[PDB]
């Protein structure tokens, strides 16, 4: 889950499921550390832009899918010579794919294969707008230097 | 007489006794009145609609390159464990250590801190920042410039290496652009309320930072006045 | 005028099953992050000399001067004649 | 390599008499690299076209020189025959269809790369392979500005 | 309307302006003797106020160059004041008005925007049948009211942000009490 | 406008008995009135310090008001 | 029928902030009469 | 004042909104627009029937 690309919702309390225009996805939870819990999950469903893109791709080219949320480590970061996160999942089999917010860069594109980008992104600076304007020489702004 | 009369009739002066002299000053006064009125308006028009300028350029500025060498130190932060931090580390080694104390936790916490005043600038992905700035309670936050990205990349689908599905996935993705569903999806999911078309904040009270020019010209006039007086007095001393 | 409706990007066209497929793609991605790509934009694409802004509120120029400065000047060349009238009328009555 | 005359990206200028064209410096005195191009003059190809050496400089080929620096491979650029980006047509009222433009030379062994502005779409992606884009853009409309108010 | 004096200028500017008037008055006296205190004080302070009082004038060439430029500074302060007051009386703070049914706020409901209609009406039929507005119906059915007259009272008390109903009824309601708008 | 006129009369009387301690009544009214309207009309200024101090603030009042009015009247053209 | 722009004919509201100063001088001017007449007799 | 009113206000004369403008969707004979033959712009318009 990240941005307006993937939004994770909660299950409707009545029917134990959730409505249309949404894909059910199951997020794993770990409770006990002394004795780890085997196949203990919770059920949710999530929607967003990438979900719609995946739905259209699956409708176009025929295949079946089953989303499941990441376990730990956000997107991905090479930590002491071992990946973790979404990239760590896909590079260690048992994932085979990955969707959502994941930029393309040289270091990350040497262990996986990327598709054609469907949006333009980058690095931007965000500041709070000041309740003022600029006018250092507004008095001399009108007229011309020759008159 | 003429210089006082042109600038809206202030200083006292003795008028000429002659009749043709009285005639000429009349048309000169008409010209002066026309002149002045126009100038005032013009100034109203310039002031009424003036575009604002953000007080920062980009990632190559004195504010960023030299943080402490400024008036009240400039504070900014970045959420770690991401692509932006890795990109910043390689190309700007000096300014990476300065933001260690200002590492945030999440986007919501960073936005809250920016609203309160703990931070002054935020560095993160442009696509999400545009959405977050375009959908806010009020119009306090801006995206800098017109959205001049620095490291242009794009979001993609990660697939396992050496697999046949890559070509079909790429063709299916490329198909959507041609038929135009991408436009509909972007309009449905990424549009916001604001548009950032450089609207008039309707500035107020004309702080001292504006008329610094006119007081500088007055001071320069004073300097030349006493310089000329000293020179003339010493010349007349002989 | 207007926004953009068909969004794509320029690319380096190569034939399929070419040995240069892998190396070219990595080189382009490296050029973006190290700042070399934006240097080309400043030199060849980014320099504006024409005025920005849509309305562009522009200050008055001499064209206004000719319509007003000539009027007071015309009085000068016409005021000299009236002086002769006054002095002639001074001795005529 | 095969390229195309495009004002912001690929400039085309005639060469000097001796065979090496003019030396030029930028606003800050930075030398501008130039590559000898062998393209046909008389931009309208109706008259018999004769190849004449020229020299090019601009955005695309400056990127080409640095790209060729790391891979250590030489090059020799020429210009497309009829100045068309390329579309797929039908010829001689037959059951076979072929490309017409700079895409034809790439397919028919007369070229190996296209360092030129060539957008990515579904039609061209089934025959050639595109690299990661180095510049994002779109379509827009150009109109004449109105007259200012006197 | 405005703060007659306080709106166009800061409080800090006036003291600087008032002090600056006193600065030159001291200087004008200096040039006279080096080459009338009350008379000199009247002149510079009088010019900025545009009132005609006093007959004293700088006879020496020293203050003639300085006196002329001082008159220019008098008009620039007043002229800027007039333009500023015009700018404040014309512009307005930006605001967002719901453009219709395709506004982003309604299409993707948040947790702080509430709108509803009258239960068992023709509006409920319109939204239920269409599929593209399925995500909008769920938010509405939880806050729907019982009658049109009761629902309008809720908007006044800030328990509801928007109300969807026939334009004929609502257009009449806006005129009677113009603290609402369509 | 009418309260401005009546306060102009009041201030004229104020200046009258301030000068009491050739400027008695009509001339002074005319001068003050002239002073509001861009100081167009020639006048005969008094020669008392207290009278000058009294006139200065009125001057101020005149300058502020004239400015308001032009600006305010400009709003009708722009709206 | 005020629509939304609604240009405002300014009322007495602005008059309070301006007429007080000029009216204040009246009661502040009579006080300085006493020092004025005293200074004439003193010097 | 009148002078200011004349200066400030002006008419943009409806400078084309974009691709959904009514001037382009159903064209008359008083508006002409064209592109370069055999380009990617031709592929975009020809491929879809709308
Ligand atoms: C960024 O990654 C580092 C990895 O070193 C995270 O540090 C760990 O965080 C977890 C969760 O709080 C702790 O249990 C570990 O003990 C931390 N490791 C160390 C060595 O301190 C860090 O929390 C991550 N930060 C964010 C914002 O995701
Ligand atoms: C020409 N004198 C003016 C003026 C002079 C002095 C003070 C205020 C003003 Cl408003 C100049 C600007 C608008 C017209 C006008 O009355
Ligand atoms: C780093 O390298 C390997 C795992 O990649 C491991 O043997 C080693 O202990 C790691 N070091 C630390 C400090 O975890
Ligand atoms: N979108 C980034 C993570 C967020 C960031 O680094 O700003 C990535 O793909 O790594």
């Amino acid at each position: 889950e990240e941005a307006p690309f993937v939004i994770v919702e909660s299950v409707d309390p009545l029917s134990g499921t959730c409505m249309r225009n949404t894909v059910p996805c199951q997020k794993r939870i770990i409770s006990e550390n002394k004795t780890d819990e085997e196949p203990g999950y919770i059920k949710k469903c999530c929607k967003g832009f990438c979900i719609d893109i995946l739905k259209k791709i699956s409708k176009s080219v025929k295949f079946t899918y089953d989303l499941y949320l990441v376990t730990n480590g956000k997107h991905g970061k090479k930590i002491n010579g071992t990946w973790n996160g979404m990239i760590g999942e896909v590079v260690m089999k048992r994932a085979y794919m990955a969707v959502g917010s994941l930029t393309i860069n040289e270091e990350r594109s040497e262990v996986v294969d990327f598709s054609v980008p469907f949006i333009e992104t980058g690095i931007s600076v965000m500041v709070s707008r000041s309740n003022g304007t600029v006018s250092p020489s507004a008095f001399l702004e009108p007229f011309s230097a020759d008159v | 007489l003429l210089w006082g009369l042109v600038f809206n009739n202030s200083v006292p002066v003795q008028n000429p006794k002659g009749t043709t002299s009285k005639i000429m000053v009349s048309v000169w006064a008409f010209f002066a009145v026309i002149f002045l009125a126009s100038y005032t308006a013009n100034l109203a028009a310039f002031m009424i609609q003036e575009e604002y300028v953000d007080q920062v350029s980009g990632l190559s500025d004195k504010k960023f390159q030299r943080p402490n060498d400024f008036s009240p130190p400039f504070r900014f932060g970045t959420v770690p464990n991401g692509s932006t931090e890795r990109n910043i580390r390689n190309n700007y080694a000096e300014m990476h250590a300065y933001m260690g104390k200002f590492n945030q936790r999440g986007v919501d916490d960073a936005l809250l801190s920016l609203k309160t005043g703990k931070l002054d600038a935020f560095i993160y992905d442009a696509a999400v920042l545009n959405y977050m700035a375009g959908r806010d309670e009020g119009c306090k936050l801006v995206t800098i410039g017109s959205g001049k990205v620095f490291a242009s990349t794009g979001y993609g689908i990660a697939i396992q290496k050496d697999s046949g599905w890559k070509r079909q996935v790429d063709l299916a993705i490329l198909q959507l652009f041609g038929d135009g569903e991408m436009e509909e999806l972007e309009a449905l999911w990424l549009t916001g309320i604001c548009h950032n078309e450089k609207n008039e904040v309707m500035s107020s009270q004309l702080d001292i930072d504006n008329m610094a020019g006119v007081f500088y010209m007055l001071g320069a006039a004073m300097a030349l006045s006493l310089i000329t007086f000293i020179c003339e007095h010493l010349f007349y001393w002989q | 005028t207007g926004e953009l409706f068909f969004r794509s990007g320029f690319g380096i066209g190569m034939r399929k099953d070419s040995p240069w497929k892998q190396q070219v793609s990595l080189s382009i991605l490296k050029s973006h992050e190290n700042g070399f790509m934006e240097d080309l934009d400043k030199t060849w694409v980014r320099y504006q000399e024409c005025d920005s802004r849509s309305n562009a509120p522009a200050t008055l120029t001499f064209e206004n001067m000719a319509g007003v400065f000539m009027l007071v000047a015309g009085g000068i060349v016409a005021g000299i004649f009236l002086i002769f009238i006054e002095i002639a009328y001074k001795r005529h009555k | 390599i095969v390229t195309i005359h495009q004002e912001p990206f690929v400039y085309v200028k005639p060469t000097m008499s001796d065979g090496t064209c003019k030396e030029e410096f930028t606003v800050n005195g930075d030398p501008v690299k130039k590559v000898i191009c062998t393209g046909p003059n008389d931009t309208s190809p109706g008259s018999p076209r004769h190849t004449v050496p020229q020299c090019c400089y601009g955005f695309c080929i400056d990127l080409l020189i640095k790209l060729a620096r790391t891979m250590q491979f030489t090059y020799e650029v020429h210009l497309v025959a009829d100045g068309k980006f390329g579309t797929q047509e039908r010829v001689q009222n037959s059951n076979k269809k072929e490309w017409n433009g700079m895409m034809g030379e790439l397919l028919s062994g007369q070229a190996d790369m296209i360092v030129a502005p060539l957008t990515i779409n579904n039609e061209r992606a089934q025959y050639i392979e595109f690299s990661k884009p180095f510049k994002y853009q779109g379509l827009t409309i150009l109109v004449k500005k109105e007259i200012p108010r006197s | 309307t405005l703060d007659s004096f306080m709106q166009p200028f800061q409080s800090t500017l006036w003291l600087l302006v008032g002090l600056s008037v006193h600065v030159v008055a001291v200087m004008l006296y200096l040039l006279d003797r080096f080459s009338t205190l009350s008379s000199a004080m009247w002149f510079s302070w009088g010019v900025l106020l545009n009132s005609g009082i006093g007959e004293g004038a700088p006879r020496s060439f020293s203050a003639r160059i300085l006196g002329m430029v001082w008159a220019g500074f008098a008009m620039i302060i007043v002229a800027s004041y007039t333009a500023n007051l015009a700018a404040f009386l014309v512009l307005d703070r930006p605001e967002e008005r719901i453009t219709g049914i395709n506004d982003p706020r309604l299409r993707n409901p948040s947790d702080k925007f509430i709108y509803a209609t009258v239960k068992q009406s023709s509006v409920d039929i319109y939204f239920r049948r269409q599929v593209e507005l399925s995500t909008m119906y769920r938010h509405m059915e939880k806050h729907n009211y019982e009658s049109a007259a009761e629902a309008i009272q809720a908007v006044r008390d800030n328990k509801l942000h928007a109300f969807i109903w026939d334009s004929a009824v609502l257009e009449f309601e806006a005129s009677q009490k113009c603290d609402l708008v369509t | 406008w009418v309260m401005m006129f009546v306060m102009l009369l009041i201030v004229s009387a104020v200046a009258v008995f301030v000068f009491e301690y050739s400027f008695t009544i009509g001339k002074a009214i005319w001068l003050l009135w002239g002073l509001v309207f861009n100081n167009s009309v020639p006048v005969q200024n008094p020669k008392g310090t207290t009278s000058k101090i009294m006139v200065s603030v009125w001057a101020f009042f005149a300058v502020i008001f004239l400015a308001s009015y032009t600006a305010n009247l400009a709003a009708f053209m722009i709206q």
